[PDB]
């Protein structure tokens, strides 16, 4: 039909702080977009 | 490399010795390339800034095609010199130290037996 | 920043490399390195986000200890030769220290851990300065002392960097860190030819600067620190999709574009000097760098990733333009190859 | 036309004249340099 | 003479220190300084027994630059125990 | 506007006066805030910004004629009401576009405030948008993640902008508003489940009002105080603009804020963050078409000043 | 599910433009994009090209060599020389090793 | 030309092509009549064997 | 040779500057004439190679190709006017320009004196091709196919880069003319045995050898028709042209360093030919047909006997034209059918009478029917291979029987049998589709009349 443009799922992989997620590395989560961590009330 | 040469001009662009070399013909393909390289820069700019690609900044297009080209003549004028120094330097050494670069004399084929590997 | 402070800092960040380059008394070369360290730290924490303080505190400790090691080399030389500057006679260990130290400030090879992390927590802008106007200084010191440094170590740091940079890059998805990793790699090629033909180091740098400076001002035009973020480039600003494609393939060595020349002449010079062992392995994993470059190509250009409705809103508004430098540095970079002979 | 009228409503007459005028100074210096250059080259060497 | 090898090893013992953190940023910033003292002492020592008075400026330039260097270092340290309530390095692991 | 201008005068410090504040008036779906706003504006000459709309951005940009729905993000408040908990999620897309619209409105307001010096009345603001989403999640309108995506956009963009100086507020119990709805009859607006109106006010009462109380001046008005712009206006002129983050805004600090609002493409930079929740996603094939079509509208195919269709000239020298 | 377009059908361009030649939808571009393609394609490449290629003369000398052989065979046979002597580079020219 | 100037673009390329082509010939002019196989004395009224 | 090239470059300005409606005819009409200027190179009254200038040369081996490279650009632009007619008027002008640059680059690569000029231009052709395959590729897997096409060629390419810089130091210039008239005889060391592999491997990769040919089936499957034509007709033959000009040096080693490849190719010829026998995707079958008929070529550019070489030159030009013809008609079925499956669409002759005649002639070219250059080619490679070892006929004899079977099966299950009941009704044939074919076969008929022109350097 129409050249397959990437769907959401193809896009999903590129999210995450590491492309090829490791055993423990995957446990990590992507960095905050604002570059400012929610951190804590401290 | 070529730095440390006798007479080196410590910070000069093209020493006057480069006067002796022929000037780059303004239409040298290279300078003409730089021109096209430039026109494209101009056109590209218009595009990235979302302007009519060719019909806009006709003043800029000129600044570009004429800045790049200006740069060329004076650069090529130098790079040309640098290369010319390289020969002056290279050829001279071949002589000053002649024994190391001896003019060998090859033998004619009639004498040289070259191996024949039969394809068969 | 009180514009006055901005001036003092920026002047120092700029007087820093310039003193290094101009002076011959090594000491004065060390303080040039010291001023660069002091000037960069304020800018690094401009947002003052929690990530930033981490960045600067790492950058500073890594930079400071290396600075102290470089000074120790100068102090030791002073005793082995009264001169304040490296000479033919210099003890080999004295020079090797300077290589390791300077390879830490430049962040090459087994000391490549700080750069990717500081490149991740600093803004895109200060990222460029931290990557390209802070490499000029240390490299100057090395290029000056090339006749004396060891061919073995440099090569090892060179090859290592190429590998680390490549391998690191493959996994990364954050752009800032993809660039940090590329810089490690290119920095590697540069230091490979230093012992043999310094003049080529200065080409493999300029081209890297003329390639990276457009690439980053591209990343920030849309301020995308994610590939997913750069992938929606097609909606935010469609024209830069064409040149972003060529510049990234240019950063890797593919033949029609300007990026091949640095790798080609470095390989020609190394084969001229007989390192056909080393050069071969470098070129091969250099090919790994293009894989992650093209994976980004895929997401940003060759394939159109899905975007968000709120993007239509950003299209409406006039897009603040990219400075002229982008163009002049995109073209001179993507296609100058037909003019290579003069460049070298 | 434009509610928020374009900042670039019309050319920056200055930006034209320093862009046009600058380029015409470039050429007149460049072409001058070449013929001047040729001469010196010619005479510097025998001819 | 040997005096120099003690100072040099002092700098290496201080080197081993800065390169092996022990959960205290302040202590490190303090080790770092131990080097500058060792460098200052060695530079002054050789300049003094070479009677090279033209170089004494350096022993001090080394200290002046090192002091500010440390000033910057401590301001980063204060910035850290303002964001994390401690100077402990482990906290500095967000950039992973 | 840039450091150059700021360096040479052009300081927001020299352009501020007592009447110069950011005042928002927030109420339920029908609090008569529209009226109070205009008046307060008329009182201090404050530029009265209208509530943010689907096509508020289009009126903002270029010609200003209203855009086609799909060009403006395909959001219907009309469909919001007639089809709550819709399969396509028009309600969330409506809310996300609304947040982007007020982000543009608030930023345009701040740009007028720091440049002209005149104050601004913005009715509802990014600060008072969450009540609609809170009520929508309290209802079946939006699901939990949808909420998280809005909160993430809010946390990323709202902190940068300075808070409303004061937040004039009206209150009229749910019965009142429903009745007020009946007076201006509109099939869609009419069918708004009360509990949803209950959830909107509840948020202001509980969340928005005290939240801002600590941050900005809070003036709550009963309907009766309302419809009496004079009295409310009087009270505003009465409150003391002291408590709040605005106190630290030195000229050299305002400059950077100005340069932000001066750049709309950044104001909403984080509004387009690549978080792929299904309602928000354009989709590449549909998005490409909508783009080729929005970008081909006259005067839009090229930057302002360069598209000849609408009558721009001098393009060959610009 | 995300918003995206419904599959676009492919038009029967032969329903309108019943004279469709396959190049473009509007008819005149169609006609003028075959009147120039059959012409520049067949009429002056397959014809003028084959004419010129056919008339390339003695391509790679193989029209010259069937005569030079004939005079050489004429000359060698009548003078009694071997028609294709068995060594080409004369043995005298060669300086063999020892 | 009502926007048919485009046509000349390609033809023109051929002309400049042949011109630049001649230029190369002019450059590679050594051995004009020194090619052993074709070394001949210029016939009357001919200053170039091949131009 | 700057008329075959400069006028070509100018095509790019014409694709961009020209009207959106008239862009297609200006480009196709002009490159047809660009092919006519290309025909002038064929005028070689003498043996001496025509060295146009320092960097640009054309000898018997390159000339038959430069003309084919110029010829297909018109055709490529005519086969992609349908798909790519649904684009935005700036995606087209990009595709047209991409196709234009391929032959500009390919014309130069085939017409290049310096071997590294070949390398730079050689590996550049990947940029235009990868864009054509990845950007416009219909299937979800073209991102993958593009990766395979870039890495297999690239990993082979960097060894050649090191090798050619290596010979330049060893001999002192990479000029094909000199390298030929100079004494470069490798010395059968262990290292040289590596040099030889370095130079040949990059060429052997894009000329699919049995070991590394997986890139070509994957690439042509999702590639658009214009990309598949370019890969089969000109792109794969870049590898063959390289092997002919590079083995002038490395003269002694290939006598004994070729056995590995020769056996890989001849056994490969049988297995690649056979899997064509049961492959459901038609484009898949043509691609493996291309691998097998190209496996014959690497087995003639390695035996290195005069006849092999021109057998190779005959087959490469001939198979190039035939393969495209097959890939072009496969596309016409794909666009109406909307599926690559061979089993669907049975009986077409009943509904598309002529396309079937083109299908029949293309298949007869595919198998070796005798008054065709395709057969002359195989007959010659077959002869030399027999000379190398009389046993070779067995393996080059199982391939001929298999090649007949799959070539006719494509005709028997696609263009005969009962008509498919009611697939989307199959609209009649456009005149473009038929010409695009006629333009492929009319030259195949004309070349078969005078085979001398495409015979190679050897004869
Ligand atoms: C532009 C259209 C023409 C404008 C003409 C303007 C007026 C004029 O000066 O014409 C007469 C003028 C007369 O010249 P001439 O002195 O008779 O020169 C005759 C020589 O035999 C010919 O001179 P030459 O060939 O010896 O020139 C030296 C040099 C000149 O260098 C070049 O021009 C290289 C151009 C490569 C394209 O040539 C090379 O560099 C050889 C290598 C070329 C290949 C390099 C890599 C090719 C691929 C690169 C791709 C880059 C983009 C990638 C994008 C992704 O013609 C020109 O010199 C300019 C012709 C166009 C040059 C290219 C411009 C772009
Ligand atoms: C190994 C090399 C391989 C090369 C190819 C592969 C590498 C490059 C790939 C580039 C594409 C990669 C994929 C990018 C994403 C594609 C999809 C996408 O998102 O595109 C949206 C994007 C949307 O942009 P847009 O708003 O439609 O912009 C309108 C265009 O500017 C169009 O504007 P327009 O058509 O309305 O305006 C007409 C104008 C269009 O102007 C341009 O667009 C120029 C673009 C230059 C790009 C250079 C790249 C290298 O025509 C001209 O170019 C100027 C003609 C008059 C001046 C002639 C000067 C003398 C020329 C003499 C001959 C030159 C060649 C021979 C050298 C001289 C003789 C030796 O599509 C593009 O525009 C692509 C622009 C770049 C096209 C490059 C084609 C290069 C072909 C070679
Ligand atoms: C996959 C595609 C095919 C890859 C083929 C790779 C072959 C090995 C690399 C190139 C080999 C080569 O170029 O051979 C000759 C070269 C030089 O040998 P030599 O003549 O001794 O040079 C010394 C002169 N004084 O000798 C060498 O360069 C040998 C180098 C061997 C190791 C190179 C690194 C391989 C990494 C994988
Ligand atoms: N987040 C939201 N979701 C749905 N509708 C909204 C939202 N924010 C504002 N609106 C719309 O704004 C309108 C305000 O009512 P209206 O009588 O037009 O003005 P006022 O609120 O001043 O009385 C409501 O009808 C409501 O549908």
């Amino acid at each position: 039909a129409r050249q397959w443009q990437p769907d959401i799922e193809w896009a999903e992989q590129f999210s995450g702080a590491v492309m090829y997620p490791s055993k423990e590395t995957a446990h990590w989560k992507p960095p905050p977009w604002n570059d400012v961590d929610i951190l804590k009330e401290k | 490399m070529m730095n440390g040469r006798p007479g080196h001009e410590p910070l000069k662009f093209l020493p006057d010795e480069a006067r002796s070399l022929p000037p780059p013909k303004l239409n040298d393909p290279r300078l003409v390339y730089m021109g096209l390289l430039g026109y494209c820069t101009g056109l590209m700019d218009n595009m990235l800034r979302m302007r009519p690609v060719m019909r806009a900044g006709l003043h800029r297009q000129l600044l570009f095609v004429t800045s790049f080209v200006f740069a060329g003549y004076f650069y090529l004028k130098r790079q040309n010199y640098l290369y010319a120094v390289k020969d002056h330097d290279m050829f001279g050494y071949i002589k000053l130290h002649p024994e190391d670069f001896p003019e060998k004399e090859k033998k004619t084929y009639a004498e040289i037996l070259e191996p024949f590997h039969p394809v068969r | 920043m009180n514009p006055i402070t901005l001036a003092i800092i920026y002047f120092t960040i700029f007087l820093g490399p310039v003193i290094t380059m101009s002076s011959t008394n090594l000491m004065l070369m060390w303080v040039g390195l010291e001023f660069s360290l002091l000037a960069i730290i304020p800018m690094l924490i401009n947002k003052k986000n929690p990530r930033s303080t981490e960045a600067a505190t790492k950058y500073f400790v890594t930079q400071a200890t290396a600075s102290m090691i470089i000074l120790l080399a100068i102090v030791l030389n002073y005793k082995q030769l009264g001169t304040w500057m490296f000479q033919q006679q210099t003890n080999g260990l004295i020079l090797n220290m300077t290589l390791m130290a300077l390879s830490m400030k430049l962040g090459l090879a087994p000391f490549h851990f700080w750069l990717p992390e500081v490149t991740q927590g600093i803004p895109l802008h200060m990222g460029l300065i931290l990557l390209t106007w802070q490499k000029i200084a240390p490299l100057s010191i090395l290029i000056q002392i090339y006749p004396l440094l060891n061919s073995t170590i440099i090569l090892m740091l060179a090859i290592t960097s190429i590998f680390m940079g490549a391998w690191g890059g493959l996994n990364q998805t954050q752009m800032r860190k993809i660039m940090a990793y590329s810089s490690i790699a290119h920095m590697g090629w540069m230091l490979a030819i230093l012992p043999y033909n310094p003049s080529l180091t200065l080409l493999n740098l300029m081209i890297y600067i003329i390639l990276t400076a457009p690439m980053f001002m591209a990343l920030m035009l849309n301020n995308s620190m994610t590939i997913n973020s750069i992938s929606l480039l097609w909606n935010k600003t469609p024209a830069m999709l064409t040149m972003i494609s060529l510049m990234l393939l240019s950063l890797g060595g593919l033949p029609p574009l300007t990026g091949f020349l640095p790798k080609w002449i470095i390989i020609t010079e190394l084969m001229k000097n007989n390192c056909l062992i080393m050069a071969t392995l470098m070129a091969m994993m250099a090919l790994l760098n293009l894989f992650f470059y093209t994976r980004l190509i895929y997401s940003t250009s060759l394939t159109m990733f899905p975007t968000n409705n709120n993007s239509k809103m950003m299209t409406h508004q006039t897009k603040t333009k990219p400075n002229l430098m982008f163009s002049t540095l995109a073209i001179m970079s993507t296609m100058t190859l037909p003019l290579a002979p003069q460049l070298i | 036309f434009y509610v928020r009228e374009p900042v670039n409503a019309k050319p920056n007459w200055l930006a034209v004249g320093l862009s046009v005028g600058a380029s015409v100074f470039m050429w007149i210096y460049l072409i001058q340099t070449h013929n001047e250059d040729v001469l010196e080259y010619k005479r510097r060497n025998g001819l | 003479p040997s005096t120099f090898f003690n100072l040099t090893m002092a700098f290496s013992l201080s080197l081993l220190g800065t390169l092996m953190f022990r959960s205290h940023l302040m202590s490190t910033l303090l080790c770092l300084e131990g080097m500058v003292l060792s460098l200052f002492i060695m530079t002054s020592v050789t300049s003094l027994n070479s009677n090279s008075m033209s170089s004494m400026p350096i022993p001090i330039t080394i200290l002046v630059f090192a002091a500010c260097e440390a000033a910057v270092g401590l301001a980063l340290l204060v910035k850290v125990s303002n964001t994390y309530g401690t100077d402990y390095v482990q906290n500095l692991n967000l950039l992973q | 506007y840039g450091l150059l201008a700021a360096i040479l005068g052009d300081k927001t410090t020299k352009k501020l006066h007592e009447y110069s504040r950011v005042i928002t008036v927030d109420g339920n779906i029908c609090s008569g805030k529209n009226k109070l706003a205009k008046e307060i504006a008329q009182q201090l000459g404050m530029k009265h910004y209208p509530e943010a709309g689907i096509q508020y951005s289009s009126t903002t940009t270029g010609d200003g004629r209203p855009l086609d729905i799909e060009f403006s993000g395909s959001c219907s408040l009309e469909k919001f009401y007639d089809d709550p908990k819709s399969n396509d999620g028009n309600s969330y897309r409506l809310q996300s576009w609304l947040y982007a619209s007020r982000l543009l409105q608030y930023a345009d307001a701040l740009e007028h405030l720091l440049s002209t010096g005149q104050g601004v009345v913005l009715e509802r603001s990014i600060y008072s948008d969450f009540v609609f989403l809170e009520a929508m999640y309290n209802q079946g309108y939006i699901r939990k993640q949808c909420v998280d995506h809005y909160n993430e956009i809010k946390r990323l963009t709202l902190p940068e902008y300075l808070p409303p100086h004061a937040v004039i507020y009206i209150d009229v119990p749910v019965p009142e508003v429903q009745s007020r709805i009946q007076k201006k009859g509109d099939p869609h607006e009419m069918k708004v489940t009360s509990a949803y109106l209950q959830d909107i006010e509840n948020a202001y009462k509980k969340t928005f009002l005290p939240k801002m109380s600590e941050m900005c001046e809070v003036l709550v008005y009963d309907s009766w105080e309302a419809e009496d712009p004079t009295k409310v206006v009087e009270d505003i002129e009465y409150l003391k603009y002291n408590k709040g983050p605005w106190l630290k805004q030195d000229d050299w600090t305002f400059h950077y804020l100005r340069m932000l609002v001066q750049d709309k493409t950044e104001v909403l930079n984080y509004t387009t963050i690549p978080v792929y929740l299904p309602e928000i996603t354009i989709g590449a094939h549909q998005g490409s078409r909508i783009y080729n079509s929005f970008r081909e509208l006259p005067g839009r195919k090229y930057a302002p000043g360069y598209n000849a269709e609408v009558g721009d000239k001098w393009i060959w020298l610009k | 599910q995300w918003q995206e377009d419904p599959e676009p059908e492919d038009e029967n361009v032969y329903a309108k433009n019943p004279d469709f030649h396959g190049y473009d939808s509007d008819p005149v571009v169609d006609v003028w994009n075959m009147r120039a393609v059959f012409f520049f394609g067949f009429s002056i490449v397959l014809v003028f090209g084959t004419t010129f290629v056919a008339y390339v003369p003695d391509y790679r000398m193989q029209e010259w060599a069937r005569r030079e052989a004939e005079r050489l065979v004429k000359y060698r046979e009548v003078n009694g020389l071997p028609i294709m002597e068995s060594n080409y580079f004369d043995p005298s020219k060669i300086q063999l090793p020892e | 030309l009502r926007e048919h100037w485009v046509h000349i673009l390609v033809p023109a390329g051929f002309v400049f092509g042949c011109y630049l082509d001649r230029k190369d010939d002019e450059k590679l002019t050594a051995f004009r009549n020194k090619s052993m196989l074709f070394q001949r004395e210029l016939r009357p009224n001919e200053e170039v064997t091949w131009k | 040779m700057l008329k075959i090239i400069l006028p070509s470059l100018m095509l790019l300005p014409l694709t961009w500057l020209s009207s959106p409606k008239k862009t297609w005819t200006n480009v196709t009409s002009y490159s047809f004439l660009i092919s006519l200027t290309s025909l002038t190179l064929l005028w070689q009254t003498d043996e001496n190679y025509k060295n146009f200038s320092n960097m640009f040369s054309s000898d018997p081996l390159s000339t038959p190709l430069i003309i084919l490279t110029a010829w297909l650009l018109p055709l490529m632009l005519m086969a992609s006017q349908n798909h790519l007619k649904k684009d935005n008027n700036v995606l087209q002008k990009l595709y047209i320009s991409m196709l234009i640059s391929l032959q500009i680059l390919l014309i130069m690569t085939f017409s290049a004196t310096e071997l590294i000029m070949f390398y730079i231009l050689f590996e550049a052709t990947l940029i235009p091709t990868l864009i054509i395959i990845t950007r416009w590729g219909n299937q979800t897997e073209r991102l993958n196919a593009g990766i395979y096409f870039l890495f297999y060629t690239l990993i082979g390419s960097i060894p050649l880069l090191i090798a050619l810089i290596l010979i330049q130091n060893h001999v002192g210039t990479l000029n094909l003319m000199i390298l030929s008239f100079t004494t470069h005889t490798l010395d059968a060391s262990w290292s040289n045995n590596l040099l030889w592999l370095a130079c040949m491997m990059a060429f052997l990769i894009k000329m699919p050898l049995y070991g590394v040919h997986l890139w070509l089936p994957k690439a042509h499957v999702e590639a658009p028709i214009a990309g598949s034509m370019i890969l089969a007709a000109i792109l794969l033959k870049l590898g063959s042209y390289g092997m002919i000009r590079i083995s002038i040096i490395l003269d002694p080693l290939t006598k004994y360093m070729a056995y590995p490849f020769i056996l890989l190719s001849l056994w490969g010829m049988i297995m690649t030919s056979s899997i064509c026998l049961r492959q459901t995707d038609l484009k898949s079958l043509i691609a493996y047909s291309s691998v097998s008929h190209m496996a014959l070529v690497i087995a003639s550019i390695m035996i290195q006997t005069p006849w092999s070489f021109m057998g190779a030159t005959m087959l490469m030009i001939a198979h190039g034209l035939t393969s495209s013809l097959l890939f072009c008609l496969a596309n016409s079925n794909y666009e109406r059918i909307h599926s690559r499956t061979m089993i669907m669409a049975r009986g077409l002759q009943m509904v598309f009478p002529l396309m079937a005649t083109w299908w029949l002639m293309a298949s007869l070219a595919n198998l070796a029917l005798p008054p065709s250059i395709n057969l002359m080619g195989e007959l010659f490679i077959t002869m030399s291979l027999f000379s190398w070892s009389n046993f070779t006929i067995i393996l080059m004899g199982i391939n001929i029987i298999i090649t007949g079977m799959y070539s006719m099966y494509m005709i028997i299950t696609t263009q005969r049998g009962k008509l498919t009941n009611h697939m989307i009704n199959l609209q009649p044939s456009h005149t473009r589709e038929l010409t695009l074919m006629a333009l492929h076969m009319i030259p195949l008929i004309l070349l078969t009349t005078s085979p001398k022109l495409i015979t190679g350097l050897t004869m």
